[PDB]
RNA sequence: GCAUGGCAAGUCUAACCGGAGUAUCCGGGGAGGCACAGGGAAACCGACAUGGCCGCAGGGCUUGCCCGAGGGCCGCCGUC
RNA sequence: UAUGCCAGCUGGUGGAUUGCUCGGCUCAGGCGCUGAUGAAGGACGUGCCAAGCUGCGAUAAGCCAUGGGGAGCCGCACGGAGGCGAAGAACCAUGGAUUUCCGAAUGAGAAUCUCUAACAAUUGCUUCGCGCAAUGAGGAACCCCGAGAACUGAAACAUCUCAGUAUCGGGAGGAACAGAAAACGCAAUGUGAUGUCGUUAGUAACCGCGAGUGAACGCGAUACAGCCCAAACCGAAGCCCUCACGGGCAAUGUGGUGUCAGGGCUACCUCUCAUCAGCCGACCGUCUCGACGAAGUCUCUUGGAACAGAGCGUGAUACAGGGUGACAACCCCGUACUCGAGACCAGUACGACGUGCGGUAGUGCCAGAGUAGCGGGGGUUGGAUAUCCCUCGCGAAUAACGCAGGCAUCGACUGCGAAGGCUAAACACAACCUGAGACCGAUAGUGAACAAGUAGUGUGAACGAACGCUGCAAAGUACCCUCAGAAGGGAGGCGAAAUAGAGCAUGAAAUCAGUUGGCGAUCGAGCGACAGGGCAUACAAGGUCCCUCGACGAAUGAC
């Protein structure tokens, strides 16, 4: 039982997209968000840099933290970003909320899941 | 966004930018947690006498007389929990920590969130408040702080179509239960919160169910009584501005 | 509903036989009793090991990896820019109450760095020089001999 | 003291002089106008009208004032005992209104008139 | 340990101070704690921001083929 | 159909339940000593009638003064008789009078009485006389100095642990104690009296190296405050009693100087704003108490009673809480606002008086002994070689010296002067006042809401209960009848209600009387569950049910 109304709503949106549109990553991310918070992702920039690529949205089924350097001009989609992470990302690319990525890409295409 | 300032007659008088905080996502769960903490932290430590029931040399006769091994004195059972006049087994204790902690960041976020819930006419009506207005919170000029007679503040509220909320709170409830015997006989609905900047409205305070606070220290409770978001509030031109950096 | 809340009516509250939850015998003794007898298992073996040096003769080093320095060079605008030059002492937190500041060689160095510190590891030197950098030893650092 | 037990206690245990305040009744409009007071300590000379009991409506002269019990006897406000003897039916000053004052006391009238003090 | 929640390479204040609507509450307070490197009795020394291979989910493509976080198997590095 | 079974109805018994709270429990703020000028505590007295409680003390529920208060009053305690108060009583505050006997108990003796002037006893001063003084005892705990267990833990047990706990002896105050470095030892070019709070840390240290035990320096805060002798050099320049007179003390040193920013002495410079002694003497705040203090007691309906419903209206710097015949801001006390007094802060802070701070050079003049220290034996501590202490023995120096910096000796370095003394504030407790509460609500909560440490038990130390609720108002039942009758009963009266009628609100169960339904004197025992019948049943809150026939028709399935 999640307690955050925003997380609950987000999870429901993710589902709605996964079902309606042909997206399968949203329903996948939704299943991780339903799982215990401790299992959620906590990824620092150093990893997003090592495995991401341009024109491929990096999807973090958790939260992004500001440790390390990010140079690639990538679009990062997460549940939340540490104030530093968001700052460091918008410097070389773009940080986006999962709620936006669901609207901009309900088909969940050209996306890389990172944790 | 934009907030419409009102003069002491109930007529518009320009407008200012509704500060960003009122755009904070309403997070009732966090607001509820802050109110719970606030209410628990003012609760007083209590507990029965450490020695209640133990002031006796009572002893058990043991086997031999067809009686249960219960300590007795003058043929009267004592001390043990199952005995009348005996000690309370696991009673309330003074040593118990009845307080609750809350991270400053978490608490501040709830203040901002409750503050934001103020600018939502739908939430406000849902919370139970009675008014015939459309825009909210009700922004008023700094000259409100100069009012003296409560009756004056009434006419202003009647002008602002917000006085109905006070008719709502003008009904005390005589509670069910023994709280009555401890001075908690009555209870009443929460009405309008009046936030000013220099000092709390001495004029509005006595209004049925009203609360008066100051922008620098207004909290989660007055903003959301009982952890319920969306209280029909009225800010002061300066209060609004000051409340922004909270 | 919690576990405690469902106990009324269970009689034994999960202890099994009502003959179970009595005194210290049910625990095999009070506290750590029998740590090398009946309850030896998962206890570290008995005995003394080593010695300690007096607290006031011990030196506590303030350490930092190059990776940290290197990763924040741009962000460290409040520090000197050159042909970047940084006095580690002003970087590492807890540096006041420490006996000295040592730099360690973990990670990479993607910048021409000029570092000033009381101590450096062989790996810290190599890595910094391998990136066209210099290692400046403090006057305190002149203890190397 | 906001606690009910302490409130009721201080009333029942208040010393004699502090009990004068327990035998105060509301003054008529003419009297309120004339003395700048809303109520007054009912005296054995005053005349009063019953506003609340079974005797509400009736009027009469205050025959007695008991400070211990904080109650007054008003003329004709009686109860007929079994033997047929009419006896006084005690009244609380709160259910009563003063419509005439016995001003034979110099001191009473003095305080009754001075704006700085009450009676 | 676990579930929820805040913040995140950080996080939290303690006594205490000021304010106040005066035990709540608003603002100060990072002393200090834990985390940020380990190994060694000690002296003392001091590490992978990824080199290879499998491959789940997911994605891609001209529909078996690529990319494949996490995970698994190695390499390699600090120290005794 | 006896004796009788199950359930119900009427009445009872009982006192649960619900509602109520004059008592508790706990937290918080304030405040804090009393006593030979005989306390605290106890005994016995004291009232018109007086048994308990409270008060008081032969002047006995009280006497006097001042202030407040006010037309009433004569405690709890509501009777009867009587009395007091406008000559201002009651009641409240302050101050004073009185204040029996025992009691530290003090002339002597003694189970609260007695015998023939009394600080008994021990002390200091001393006119050497009890002439002037001191001590004694109490107090809720807190505080300081001594004595000091065991159950227990270690799954036995001895060191260890419980624990320097329980208990015991002695004693102070409103707070104690501590305290201006022979310190610390983040070793420093550093800190700078002492408590206490937070942390340092379950760290260092201890320990059948088992179980367990367990600091400090520092840091952040609170509050801040720093001084006086002994001696050197002076040498009676001095102090106490007494109005004075006069007496006493004091060369075995009173008094001056001086106290590590070492001092004295000698010669100089300069100067005082230190320090010490004495005078004056608060603000603010806080705690408590007090004054003043807004607005409906309007209509209708219900009711025994509006504080209810509906309608009309008002105050609010006051919508905290309580009272009042039912739910009250506006009926009464209060509550906001304003104002006043007392106490604490505090004889403190500020102020002023007096004094005189400091510096140079010279000077081996002075600077606390069974001490520092060593050894034997013990206790104690985390203190380990390196805690603190006791005991026996031994035992130094003299600043050109001495002690410390966690083993000893020597050297260096750094800190610092023991063996004399005083010291505000910040901290503990809760007797006392006041406030508060997601505490209990009469088998609870104190043992104690009640005669409560009461009744009562024990030779004694000691032990120790139970008992709350008529009603709006006593209107607490006149009169008549009956009766041995102030009993009880009948009739009757009051009230909304007596099934509110006195241990009287409500009034459960166990259970008792009478009574209704079912069963019943030829028949068998976990008392029932599920089926199906008899008999019984006011309404209400459930409304279904029966038979012919017909439609549908799983598995099964014939004559
Ligand atoms: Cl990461
Ligand atoms: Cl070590
Ligand atoms: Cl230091
Ligand atoms: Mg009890
Ligand atoms: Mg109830
Ligand atoms: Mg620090
Ligand atoms: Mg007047
Ligand atoms: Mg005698
Ligand atoms: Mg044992
Ligand atoms: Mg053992
Ligand atoms: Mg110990
Ligand atoms: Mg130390
Ligand atoms: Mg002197
Ligand atoms: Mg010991
Ligand atoms: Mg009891
Ligand atoms: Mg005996
Ligand atoms: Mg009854
Ligand atoms: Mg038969
Ligand atoms: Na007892
Ligand atoms: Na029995
Ligand atoms: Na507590
Ligand atoms: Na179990
Ligand atoms: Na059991
Ligand atoms: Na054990
Ligand atoms: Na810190
Ligand atoms: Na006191
Ligand atoms: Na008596
Ligand atoms: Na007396
Ligand atoms: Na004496
Ligand atoms: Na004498
Ligand atoms: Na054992
Ligand atoms: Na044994
Ligand atoms: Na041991
Ligand atoms: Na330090
Ligand atoms: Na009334
Ligand atoms: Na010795
Ligand atoms: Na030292
Ligand atoms: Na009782
Ligand atoms: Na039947």
């Amino acid at each position: 039982s999640k307690t955050n109304p925003r997380l609950s709503s987000l999870i429901a949106d993710l589902k709605s997209a996964a079902r309606s549109s042909g997206g399968a990553v949203w329903g996948d991310v939704a299943e991780r968000l339903e799982k215990p918070r401790r299992t959620h992702a906590e990824v620092n920039l150093g990893r997003i840099e090592r495995y991401a690529q341009e024109d491929e949205t990096v999807v973090v089924p958790g939260k992004v933290l500001g440790s390390g350097v990010l140079q690639k001009d990538v679009t990062v989609a997460a549940v939340d970003f540490s104030g530093t992470a968001e700052t460091k990302i918008d410097q070389v690319g773009e940080a986006v909320s999962l709620e936006q990525a669901i609207e901009n890409n309900p088909e969940g295409s050209h996306v890389r899941v990172i944790r | 966004m934009q907030a419409t300032i009102y003069d002491l007659d109930g007529n518009t008088d320009g407008e200012v930018d509704l500060p960003d905080v009122f755009e904070t996502p309403v997070r009732s769960d966090l607001i509820g947690k802050a109110v719970r903490a606030a209410q628990a932290n003012r609760k007083q430590d209590y507990g029965s006498d450490e020695y209640a029931g133990l002031r006796t040399p009572a002893e058990s006769f043991g086997s031999g007389r067809g009686q249960a091994h219960v300590p007795k004195l003058d043929g009267r059972a004592r001390r043990v929990p199952q005995a009348v006049k005996g000690r309370s087994a696991h009673p309330p204790k003074t040593e118990k920590d009845r307080s609750l902690d809350l991270n400053d960041k978490e608490r501040q976020l709830a203040v901002r969130s409750a503050l934001a819930a103020t600018a939502d006419a739908d939430l406000v009506a849902d919370r139970g408040h009675e008014f015939d207005r459309d825009e909210v919170p009700v922004v008023v000029s700094d000259d409100f702080e100069d009012l003296v007679k409560t009756q004056e503040v009434v006419s202003l509220l009647e002008a602002l179509d917000v006085h109905a909320d006070i008719d709502r709170a003008d009904e005390t409830k005589i509670k069910a239960g023994q709280g009555s015997a401890r001075g908690r006989k009555y209870r009443r609905p929460a009405s309008i919160l009046f936030v000013t900047s220099d000092e709390p409205s001495t004029a509005a305070r006595n209004l049925a169910g009203a609360d008066v606070a100051t922008a620098s220290e207004v909290n989660t409770e007055d903003l959301a009584p009982g952890g319920a978001p969306g209280r029909l509030t009225v800010f002061t031109e300066s209060a609004l501005a000051e409340v922004a950096e909270r | 509903t919690s576990k405690k809340k469902r106990q009324r009516g269970s009689r034994t509250h999960g202890g099994g036989s009502h003959k179970n939850r009595r005194g210290a015998g049910h625990r095999g003794g009070r506290g750590d009793a029998g740590r090398d007898k009946h309850e030896f298992h998962n206890h570290e073996p008995l005995g003394k090991s080593g010695f300690k040096r007096p607290q006031k003769v011990q030196e506590e080093a303030a350490t930092i990896d190059v990776r940290e320095i290197d990763e924040n060079v741009t962000l460290l605008a409040a520090d000197d820019v050159a042909e970047f030059r940084v006095d580690v002492r002003d970087v590492v937190e807890e540096a006041d109450d420490a006996d000295y500041v040592k730099v360690l060689g973990a990670g990479q160095v993607r910048h021409e760095l000029t570092l000033i510190a009381d101590d450096f590891s062989e790996g810290a030197r190599e890595k910094v020089e391998g990136a066209g950098g210099s290692v400046e030893l403090t006057d305190l650092g002149e203890e190397r001999q | 003291s906001k606690q009910p037990d302490k409130q009721r206690k201080s009333q029942r245990r208040a010393p004699l002089h502090e009990r004068h305040k327990q035998v105060r009744a509301t003054l008529s409009a003419d009297l309120r106008e004339e003395y700048g007071q809303r109520n007054v300590r009912v005296n054995a000379g005053d005349t009063v009208e019953v506003l609340r009991g079974d005797f509400a409506g009736e009027e009469g002269e205050v025959i007695n004032v008991d400070l211990d019990k904080a109650v007054i006897h008003v003329e004709d406000v009686t109860l007929e005992k079994t033997d047929g003897e009419e006896v006084p039916r005690p009244l609380d000053t709160s259910n009563v209104r003063v419509t005439d004052l016995d001003l034979e006391d110099e001191k009473r009238e003095a305080r009754l008139e001075s704006e700085d003090d009450s009676a």
